[PDB]
């Protein structure tokens, strides 16, 4: 016991007042070091956990909270704390039991002012609490509480609508929380697999009646560009697209949720938008189309969608800059007829990228003769590895003048394109028919 | 890896698309059961202007087989005899058929299909 109660209630106090220059990554740092003595650890994470649930004359500490409103942070008639500092008493408590998780106080407290596994519990619980529920700062930093704490029902619940409701790390370590609270047991797994699928299937019904307006409205707009205000609910950042995406990458990481009457209406309207004579306009159901395409084709009925909708989700690949072969329209890398020629050059040279993403490459010189260059350059190269051929030629033409290596290769290519065709060495000939194509010359045996 | 591509894409990798003078085409074209004013035709040069650089190319090495471009213009189109035109070919034959290429005659045999959106569709499939 290298402190006491009230030295430690001293020091805790210094949470809640909010000074920038105070350094409270060393106040982490101290409060770290005494909570090694696992008794002080103890009593420390239950004061913090009090002032959690308490957040949802010494002591006359005022906060500015809002204009004209300087709040007392302390109301001591028994000791609460004012509503208007708690959101910032939350923030320096989460701040402080991050540290402690990578690794009686208020009565105390009054008698100043006079003068890891169980209590995840509690702070899944937390997660209901408005101060927190409303602060998405503060759901961040408890999701990532609980994300290093990892390593019931109800507490999965509101773990739940973190990600059905209202922050793309913090729902990422929502993700990872859910994971590994999986990992844990099977009735856990079991029991917040199916509460996924029920967000989730709650999603898709709200979202086919989005899009059941949205086709509706284009229908009222061709039958006598798009801004349909029913496409906001779309295009928001907080859309039920992306909470039904969200859920769904959750979903296909935990296996290792039937509607048609979404499937098929999201068709027919992705259908009326391409009749509709609008390119961008499909892109308000991207994260429908991946979602689709992730809940089928599972690691068919998306090969149907990809012919009826070819061009569509060519349109949705070719805006896309997410990598074809690392998101979710991979599959279709074996069913090829189904992509655009430039789909495919840009997915062949990001792949052929990625597969020699491990080699350096270098410059490599190649000195030629302009008279000579074809048995110059079979000389060097043919026996040369592919790695060294994949390295940068630059050539240099005996005793000429430097000049733009660009354009001297350019040239260079150019130049062996050509005398490839010379009949001097045999390599092609002339279709007697066409007269301008070139197929092997059957006489290179000479 | 490069089994993504196509036939014609491949080539369209190596040499590149080529940019098609529809103009010099138009100008280089032979009609033998068509016209140059009936509706099948208007049709396919709406269609031909419509579809892309790719599409293009592709069309290009459908009826000449190759997608190079003459250096001289399409006037210089050569064949199995010499300097031959592009030419358009009435298939006489059912409308439920692709049209079909001769590629030494630089010939296009094409059904008289009834309609702009079928034409279009079909000739889309055939390249």
């Amino acid at each position: 016991l290298l402190l006491d109660h009230e030295a430690l209630s001293c020091l805790l106090v210094l949470l809640f007042v909010d000074e920038p220059k105070l350094n409270t990554s060393r106040l982490h740092r101290v409060l770290r070091n005494l909570c090694y003595h696992a008794q002080t650890r103890h009593w420390v994470i239950r004061s913090l956990l009090s002032i959690l649930q308490r957040s949802s004359s010494w002591l006359s500490v005022s906060m500015d909270a809002a204009l004209g409103c300087r709040t007392n942070i302390f109301q001591i008639q028994t000791v609460h704390i004012h509503p208007q500092a708690a959101p910032v008493v939350c923030r320096h408590v989460l701040d402080t039991l991050i540290q402690l998780a990578k690794v009686d106080f208020w009565d105390l407290l009054v008698k100043l002012d006079n003068m890891e596994a169980s209590p995840l519990g509690q702070l899944m619980n937390m997660l209901s609490h408005p101060v927190i529920r409303r602060s998405s700062l503060l759901t961040e930093k408890l999701l990532r509480l609980l994300s290093l704490i990892s390593i019931g029902l109800t507490e999965n619940q509101l773990q739940l609508s973190v990600e059905v409701l209202t922050s793309e790390e913090g729902l990422e370590d929502a993700a990872n929380v859910l994971l590994q609270l999986s990992r844990g047991d099977s009735g856990t797994r079991d029991t917040v697999l199916k509460l996924l699928l029920n967000g989730a299937r709650h999603l898709g019904y709200t979202l086919c009646k989005q899009i059941g307006t949205l086709l509706a409205e284009l229908r009222e707009y061709n039958l006598e560009e798009l801004q349909l205000p029913s496409m906001s609910m779309l295009t928001s950042k907080t859309s039920t697209q992306k909470f039904f995406l969200r859920v769904l990458q959750v979903i296909i990481q935990l296996r290792d949720l039937s509607l048609d009457e979404l499937w098929d209406m999201l068709g027919e309207c992705l259908k009326e938008l391409e009749e509709s004579h609008d390119q961008h306009a499909v892109l308000v159901l991207q994260p429908a189309v991946e979602a689709f395409f992730l809940v089928h084709a599972t690691e068919q009925k998306f090969l149907r969608f990809a012919e009826t909708h070819r061009t569509v989700l060519n349109q949705i690949l070719r805006q896309s800059t997410t990598h074809l072969a690392d998101g979710p329209f991979a599959v279709l890398v074996d069913y090829i007829r189904v992509l655009d020629f430039d789909v495919k050059r840009k997915y062949f040279r990001q792949e052929l990228e990625r597969l020699d993403e491990g080699l350096r490459k270098e410059d490599m010189a190649v000195h030629v003769r302009r008279d000579h260059v074809f048995e110059d350059s079979y000389r060097e190269l043919h026996r040369k590895s592919p790695e060294e051929m994949k390295n940068r030629l630059y050539i240099v033409f005996e005793g000429e003048e430097g000049q733009d290596a660009g354009g001297l290769l350019r040239e260079w290519y150019m130049i062996i394109s050509r005398e490839m065709f010379n009949p001097m060495y045999a390599l092609f000939r002339t279709s007697p028919g066409d007269r301008v194509t070139y197929t092997i010359n059957p006489s290179s045996h000479c | 890896l490069i089994s993504i591509f196509t036939e014609q894409e491949l080539e369209l990798l190596i040499s590149g698309l080529p940019t098609i003078d529809i103009d010099d085409l138009k100008s280089n074209t032979e009609y033998h059961k068509y016209q140059s004013n009936s509706i099948q035709i208007q049709w396919f040069w709406r269609a031909l202007r419509s579809f892309d650089q790719a599409d293009r190319a592709k069309f290009l090495q459908f009826v000449t087989g190759t997608s190079k471009v003459p250096l001289q213009g399409f006037a210089a189109l050569e064949g199995m005899n010499g300097i031959q035109k592009f030419q358009i070919h009435r298939d006489d034959r059912s409308t439920d058929r692709l049209p079909s290429a001769h590629t030494c005659f630089n010939q296009l045999d094409l059904p008289a299909y009834e309609s702009f959106e079928k034409l279009r569709h079909m000739l889309l499939l055939a390249i």
